[PDB]
């Protein structure tokens, strides 16, 4: 019974950080990379970082490069994000959601620049930044 | 960015197309265009990935393709459940990064 | 060693997977890279140019054919038609997996019906087990001793290749290795 369970909710101040933890169980949560994507309210999807198989590769999106920090535990089944100084646009549902297996490599080096999609998804952080 | 329409509208038993462009770098740089179908309060779920490949739950009417650098789906014989909201994804290397799509509110008449 | 499956000249239809195993030989390992000729080259557990280990007992070689936007469905997980009733490698894989255009090669005009996938199973299918039978299906009605008639499918379906298909129906021939030791 694959699921994904995050936390970290609630309504903050623009100018300080927050965290975002997400439990896994059910499958093998230390061969699959992960991402995190949020939702503006009533808006589009957006995407904002992701982590790769041990915790070496780490790409930001466009409007959180600088603000964002993500990290892994493979200890607990557990992903991290570290929203620093957090914007009031920054608000929104997010999202943990399973990455793919896939670690692949030609002549050695390995890479996380890939093709397929996200499978299963969380239920959702909706962190609110208001004064 | 991907360019995608707003809303598109369909009798039962019909067939609705909702289209996607993309940018060169975006779909026509070479990577593979998914579907998503996020219910209104629920998490979305992958609805074909890899331009073709339905995975085992979703059923046989939405086909999905891909043509250059503006991929497709199409929904055949839709009923009053497909009120749900119809993402994009893709990879841009120019930004390094994921892109979605903008959203097609598929209503049903 | 291989090459008698990377070069084959009649390759299998996907629901019938011929598993071919390769032991007590010098494996080269040197010619499946540096050659550009390749689609997908997508190693998962052991690295390539490092794979100069003893696995010298017991390397296999599974090959068939599928079409181009469904080799997306031989990695871990990425379930579908084709990695749910007809080749469903498992999770913890360590082979590699090698896919190259064969437009020129499995294409007819009319269309070659010689190659087959199994659309309709009663279960999925078990990492590395095959299933060749020809039964009909018996979906939802009462089951009968098939006819084909009304709700009674048949257990396979054929591609029907053409050569001036998309890229994403051309035909691609997939080979997956997999290495186990004692
Ligand atoms: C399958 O056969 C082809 C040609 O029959 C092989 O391609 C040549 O392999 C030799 C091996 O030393 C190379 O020197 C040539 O440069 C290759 N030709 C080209 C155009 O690349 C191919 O290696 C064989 N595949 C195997 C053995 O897996």
């Amino acid at each position: 019974q694959v699921q994904l369970v995050e936390s970290g909710g609630g309504v903050v101040q623009p100018g300080r950080s927050l965290r975002l933890s997400c439990a896994a169980s059910g499958f093998t949560f230390s061969s699959i990379a992960m991402h995190w994507v949020r939702q503006a309210p009533g808006k589009g999807l957006e995407w904002v970082a992701v982590m790769s198989f041990d915790g070496s590769i780490k790409y930001y999106g466009d409007s959180v490069k600088g603000r964002f920090t993500i990290s892994r535990d493979n200890s607990k089944s557990t992903l991290y994000l570290q929203m620093n100084s957090l914007r009031a646009e920054d608000t929104a549902v997010y999202y943990c959601a399973r990455g793919v297996q896939g670690y692949y490599d030609r002549s050695g080096y390995y890479n996380l620049d890939y093709n397929y999609g996200m499978d299963v998804w969380g239920q959702g952080t909706t962190v609110t930044v208001s004064s | 960015v991907l360019t995608q329409p707003p809303s598109v509208s369909g009798a039962p038993g019909q067939r609705v197309t909702i289209s996607c462009t993309g940018s060169s770098s975006n779909i026509g740089a070479g990577y593979d265009v998914h579907w998503y179908q996020q219910l209104p309060g629920t998490a979305p779920k992958l609805l074909i990935y890899g331009n073709s490949n339905r995975p085992s739950g979703v059923p046989d009417r939405f086909s999905g393709s891909k043509s250059g650098t503006s991929a497709s789906l199409a929904i055949t014989g839709l009923q009053a459940e497909d009120e749900a909201d119809y993402y994009c994804q893709s990879y841009d290397s120019s930004l390094s990064g994921w892109v979605f799509g903008g959203g097609t509110k598929l209503t049903v008449l | 060693p291989f090459g008698e499956v990377f070069n084959a000249t009649r390759f299998a239809s996907v629901y019938a997977w011929n598993r071919k195993r390769i032991s007590n030989c010098v494996a080269d390992y040197s010619v499946l890279y540096n050659s550009a000729s390749f689609s997908t080259f997508k190693c998962y557990g052991v690295s390539p140019t490092k794979l100069n280990d003893l696995c010298f007992t017991n390397v296999y070689a599974d090959s068939f054919v599928i079409r181009g936007d469904e080799v997306r469905q031989i990695a871990p997980g990425q379930t579908g038609k084709i990695a749910d009733y007809n080749y469903k490698l498992p999770d913890d894989f360590t082979g590699c997996v090698i896919a190259w255009n064969s437009n020129n090669l499995d294409s007819k005009v009319g269309g070659n019906h010689n190659y087959l996938y199994r659309l309709f199973r009663k279960s999925n299918l078990k990492p590395f087990e095959r299933d060749i039978s020809t039964e009909i299906y018996q979906a939802g009605s009462t089951p009968c001793n098939g006819v084909k008639g009304f709700n009674c499918y048949f257990p396979l379906q054929s591609y029907g290749f053409q050569p001036t298909y998309g890229v994403g129906y051309q035909p691609y021939r997939v080979v997956v290795l997999s290495f186990e030791l004692l």
